[PDB]
């Protein structure tokens, strides 16, 4: 009996000069494959690309 | 018995040291769950049988 | 007078084939970011989204 | 200092399965299902046909 | 029965087409889970460009990803009164399960 939820930590934190994003990059992550070390590579390579 | 005595004598000199070789690191949503559960993200393309 | 149905996309003419991402289907997908190492990526891959 | 080793990359056992087929209820065409699964359990659905 | 398919990858030829056949004749709902894919909404004038058999559905590979199209048949103009009567029924296989 519980609720798994996503919890933004500006709702924890009062100050907000260390909070740049939010729950929109962990729901965008969840979409992403687990990515090998060197598939991540691949990532930051091509987007350099 | 001469046979068994190659076999033994082929393994007591078996100097072989593995480098990995030519290995797959398949995109995860690809596989089927039954296969992913198995897999450790890279194999061998050169996969046994099991 | 006879629109059958009016959507929201991305717009292709921004979001450019110079950014990698074709925008044909409903989709933004970028080819050769995400991808198996050591094979090549299959065509129409899920992941391109 | 020495020769000590043979460096190899994709090492072959000492055993290995051998299979023998009966003719009249083995399919000789190759199975297989989407490549990505193949290129993991086909030899081994190939060989326990 | 309203079967659901969450993986099709270890299926055979023979068990889906043996699922089809009941989607057809013992009229079996098949939630298949596994598909991802894009949808474009035809209007009625352009038809249906791509085709889509029970196989390829029940057999491309997982991680693909298929390009459905679904009619708008909203702007279909009324048939003539005088047109000949239709003996035989249209039917349809695919459905998406979410909007």
């Amino acid at each position: 009996r519980y609720h798994e939820s996503v919890l933004e930590i500006a709702d924890i934190f009062d100050q907000a000069d260390f909070i740049q994003t939010s729950d929109a990059v962990r729901q965008l992550r969840a979409l992403m494959p687990t990515l090998s070390t060197s598939q991540i590579r691949h990532a930051i390579e091509r987007i350099a690309q | 018995v001469s046979g068994l005595l190659m076999v033994l004598f082929k393994v007591m000199t078996d100097n072989r040291l593995v480098i990995v070789g030519e290995t797959t690191t398949p995109m995860s949503n690809t596989l089927s769950t039954v296969v992913n559960n198995v897999l450790r993200t890279t194999y061998h393309n050169n996969v046994g049988v099991n | 007078y006879g629109a059958a149905v009016v959507n929201i996309d991305l717009n292709r003419d921004f979001f450019d084939t110079a950014t990698g991402i074709d925008l044909t289907k409903g989709i933004p997908l970028v080819q050769d970011l995400l991808v198996p190492i050591g094979v090549t990526a299959g065509a129409e891959q899920s992941a391109e989204y | 200092l020495s020769d000590d080793f043979k460096q190899i990359s994709d090492p072959k056992g000492y055993l290995t399965y051998s299979v023998k087929y009966e003719d009249q209820f083995t399919k000789k065409d190759k199975l297989r299902a989407s490549e990505a699964d193949d290129r993991i359990v086909g030899p081994t659905v190939n060989l326990f046909k | 029965v309203h079967m659901t398919i969450n993986e099709r990858a270890g299926m055979s030829k023979l068990v889906a087409d043996n699922i089809i056949a009941s989607v057809i004749k013992s009229n079996w709902v098949v939630d298949i889970l596994d598909i991802e894919y894009t949808a474009e909404v035809m209007t009625p004038s352009e038809g249906y460009t791509q085709h889509v058999d029970a196989e390829s559905i029940m057999t491309a590979p997982k991680g693909k990803l298929f390009h459905l199209q679904f009619m708008d048949g909203l702007l279909r103009p009324e048939p003539s009164a005088f047109d000949p009567p239709a003996s035989g029924e249209d039917m349809r296989l695919i459905y998406p399960l979410q909007p």
